[PDB]
RNA sequence: GCGACCCCAGGUCAGGCGGGACUACCCGCUGAGUUUAAGCAUAUCAAUAAGCGGAGGAAAAGAAACUUACAAGGAUUCCCCUAGUAACGGCGAGCGAACCGGGAACAGCCCAGCCUUAGAAUCGGGCGGCUCCGCCGUUCGAAUUGUAGUCUGGAGAAGCGUCCUCAGCGGCGGACCGGGCCCAAGUCCCCUGGAAGGGGGCGCCAGAGAGGGUGAGAGCCCCGUUGUGCCCGGACCCUGUCG
RNA sequence: ACGGGCGAGAGACCGAUAGCGAACAAGUACCGCGAGGGAAAGAUGAAAAGGACUUUGAAAAGAGAGUCAAAGAGUGCUUGA
RNA sequence: GGUAGUAGCAAAUAUUCAAAUGAGAACUUUGAAGGCCGAAGAGGGGAAAGGUUCCAUGUGAACGGCACUUGCACAUGGGUUAGUCGAUCCUAAGGGUCGGGGGAACCCCGACAGAUAGCGCGUUUCGCGCGUACUCCGAAAGGGAAUCGGGUUAAAAUUCCU
RNA sequence: AAACGACUCUCGGCAACGGAUAUCUCGGCUCUCGCAUCGAUGAAGAACGUAGCGAAAUGCGAUACUUGGUGUGAAUUGCAGA
């Protein structure tokens, strides 16, 4: 060691040249999930690509508190209050998380109006093509519809 | 430009195909182009070389020979016809192997396969 | 005078079994023949021979397993040389029917609330 | 020795038909590369090591 | 002496299961020293090499006895960042995570226990049938020292209302995959050459000028290459429609 | 995740002392009691047309002659420091 | 490459004469002579070890440290015959094991923690009586059922023939 | 009389020795992608055999360089025969 310079540390003292992990085939990854991708939005089809819909939920930490971005899936108090039972929620696109609390009236309000916007915005085909049930959607909604490909409710 | 992902444009993959090539392979591969006569009454370019083809040498020292072939000798490439030989230091007669691709098949031996196979031929052609 | 399988396939147990016993003895003959030095002539007859009593024992063998599967068809514990080979492991496996099982609760689950068909416009 | 096992023998044997020149017409093959039999032995040079 | 049960013994009894092989990844155990510290013993090398076992196409992990202290997130796994940071360390040499945040992918569930007692409603074997990966009938056996069913904390049981939801089959296609067949254009004129595939002239094809072969740098000599058309077979899964 | 297995596509990589040890009957020949160790070795010509025949020699071969564009390419055969 | 056609070819008493073959003979074969091994051999057989080296015919090159017509080299063929000779059977020092006891496991101890194998009599194949936990490996010199002459091949014989 | 020759050395042509150089390549190395399939129904490995003419490699199992089905459609080939 020599001159006036940052006091080196290193960390190559064991094998590590066994442990390398080069990234030559990011390019293929990109190309397998978009592949992936592509595979599930026919299978789903005329699903939205997108996913299920997601609660809006608050950072965690001082740092992020701030912060708006999207939950696992709407609380069982949430979907109480929207009117939408928790063992049909999953079944129609939406998410259930049976552990998230709710300990502000604005968090679950926000998501109430969200579940509501998304029933607004929901058509659902029926069971069977001659048989309409409650929950089910006219012919004329079920005519126009379509596979969305982006987000359809951004946060 | 190839876009088909299960052909190589690699040239020690292409050489080594065609050097390994079974026979069964091997006789497309030893394929010769039609006359005009020929070629106009079946709307057909090319045919594989078979036996007892009519064949007219059209490359080489033998530019002007025609004959029948009589041996189609695939391990070796090549073709021999009727009277296209030479003489050995002994005196002795030899066939000379021909490539199929610097001959033109000037008369088929038909048969009911060999007909099948023309009318394939001509149909894509339409 | 040249050996053929489909001919040999219209033929019964026994006669198939007194042309094998004659291609062996042609076959012997041959060999003797060759060990005294017989002609070229006589030598390329031996492959033609071999094939012939190869041909013959492959159709006898195919008839009789044929028979004895035909026997024990629609039958349980069959010979284990007659049960279908495939892998140890895929031999292991369960059966579709039982890998399909499930709890009671779980066909309720599916039978009540499956996944819907929706789609995400009005 | 003058005692020695069945799969010895046979052993031997095989060893014995293998030690012998290459057929004259191998040579003549088309796209030959065969010279002689690189694998000959001697029983004074190299030991059988049994 | 007979009978019931218990534990155990012998069966080439009827029908099944297991051992072993491979190494790139994966799971469990065991486990150094060379080396660095300018010496060396703790440390480092390394929770590594060697050694002993166990799987698959991935394995392992996985549905909080979690993260945090926020206006709160919400199974597991992986990537970026956190971060060469908090911490550890003859506080020397060195070593060194996790949470938040942004992304890839997403999926949830099954049991034990109180709860049939108007009868084990459960399951295995043999035998006989059937539209045979299973279903039905009959007969033996297992099981009450408990097989089915309900329940799993997100709940749930019971009671009362609401009248909201729940029951298959077969045909023809689409989607996926694996194969088969045919299909463009010069080998025209002159020269050098053993051989034009070289030089010069005149033409042509091109959604085909990737590549290879043939007597020397060959788009048009041959196989192929590009783009259509037709044909065959799997996977019984997804999907549309029809009776 | 994937230096094994089966099957594919590529490369500013090596070009026979290089590149895997192995471009070849290479984990072969060979060595060691054994555990193990482990090579060397690619190129005629377009086509064998692979040199008939004469002569000298015991023979290997030499001198002529012949094939080929070429033997100033004659089977350990492109070139040959 | 120089060294260099140099260092070396020297232990085991020794060769000689005529003829035959051969292109070629100090080195092959025949005959004669002169010597050696001298029965605890330079003779005649086996065990281990080797594996065709055994026998016949032929021979370009290489090899046989000079040479070869030659041969334990090369090439093509041939050759090893058992009721009696051996293995095989028995057990020795010991080895390998069940069960049991240890062991993460590869494995360790080894009849020591235990319902042994089975063996005899008569039979409607069942009954009766005995039954101390290995009926395994381990000797071509230990133990041990049985062959002798005579003859025979290029090469086998107590094995082939009588 | 140090001339001709021999020797040594040196320079050039030619001929030897040796296999460098150049031009090649059915091989190697590296990266990426797809799939998931050994075995008591006896695997991997190991031995012995098998062709008219084979020792090795490759293949195969006394049906032994292959039997049978199907596809393709006139060869295999070093020689001989069918
Ligand atoms: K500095
Ligand atoms: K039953
Ligand atoms: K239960
Ligand atoms: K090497
Ligand atoms: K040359
Ligand atoms: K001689
Ligand atoms: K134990
Ligand atoms: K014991
Ligand atoms: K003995
Ligand atoms: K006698
Ligand atoms: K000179
Ligand atoms: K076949
Ligand atoms: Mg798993
Ligand atoms: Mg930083
Ligand atoms: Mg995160
Ligand atoms: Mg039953
Ligand atoms: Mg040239
Ligand atoms: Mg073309
Ligand atoms: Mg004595
Ligand atoms: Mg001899
Ligand atoms: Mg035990
Ligand atoms: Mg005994
Ligand atoms: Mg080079």
């Amino acid at each position: 060691m020599k001159h006036n310079n940052v006091i080196p540390n290193g960390h190559f003292k064991k094998h590590w040249q066994n442990y390398v992990r080069t990234w030559f085939n990011q390019p293929a990854r990109k190309t397998r999930r978009r592949a992936a991708r592509q595979q599930k939005a026919v299978k789903i089809f005329p699903r939205p690509t997108a996913g299920s819909l997601r609660p809006i939920v608050h950072g965690q930490t001082l740092k992020y508190n701030m912060k708006v971005r999207a939950g696992r899936g709407f609380s069982l108090e949430e979907l109480k209050a929207a009117g939408i039972p928790k063992k049909l929620a999953p079944t129609i696109g939406i998410a259930v998380d049976h552990r998230r609390r709710n300990r502000s009236l604005e968090g679950l309000q926000t998501n109430v109006q969200r579940l509501k916007t998304y029933k607004a915005k929901l058509v659902i085909f029926p069971r069977r093509a001659k048989k309409v049930k409650a929950g089910d959607s006219s012919a004329e909604e079920l005519a126009t519809a379509t596979q969305v490909q982006g987000s359809y409710m951004p946060i | 430009m190839k876009y088909n992902p299960r052909v190589s444009s690699s040239r020690r993959k292409s050489r080594k195909a065609h050097f390994t090539a079974p026979s069964s392979v091997r006789r497309v591969l030893m394929s010769a182009p039609l006359s005009s006569d020929l070629r106009t009454k079946y709307n057909v370019r090319s045919m594989p070389v078979r036996k007892d083809d009519e064949v007219q040498v059209v490359r080489g020292t033998y530019k002007g020979r025609e004959g029948k072939v009589v041996q189609v000798y695939r391990k070796k490439w090549v073709i021999h016809i009727e009277r296209i030989t030479r003489e050995k230091v002994n005196g002795s007669t030899v066939n000379v192997g021909i490539h199929p691709s610097k001959v033109v098949v000037t008369k088929l031996r038909l048969d009911k396969d060999r007909k099948s196979l023309l009318d394939r031929k001509a149909k894509g052609r339409a | 005078a040249r050996i053929k399988v489909h001919e040999l396939r219209n033929k019964t147990k026994t006669e198939l079994l007194a042309q094998l016993k004659d291609l062996k003895a042609e076959l012997a003959l041959l060999r003797v023949a060759k060990v005294t030095g017989g002609a070229p002539n006589k030598l390329s007859k031996i492959k033609v021979v071999r094939l012939s009593i190869a041909q013959v024992l492959t159709v006898i063998s195919q008839k009789q397993k044929t028979a004895l599967r035909e026997a024990y068809k629609n039958k349980k514990y069959l010979p284990l040389d007659l049960r279908p080979k495939k892998t140890r492991a895929i031999r292991k496996r369960l059966t579709k029917h039982q890998v399909s099982l499930k709890t009671e609760r779980e066909k309720k689950k599916e039978m009540y609330f499956p996944i819907r068909k929706y789609a995400i416009k009005v | 020795p003058s005692h020695k096992t069945f799969m010895i023998k046979k052993k031997l044997a095989k060893k014995q038909r293998q030690n012998r020149p290459i057929p004259y017409w191998i040579r003549m093959r088309t796209d030959n590369t065969i010279r002689y039999n690189a694998k000959r032995r001697h029983w004074r040079r190299t030991k059988l090591g049994f």
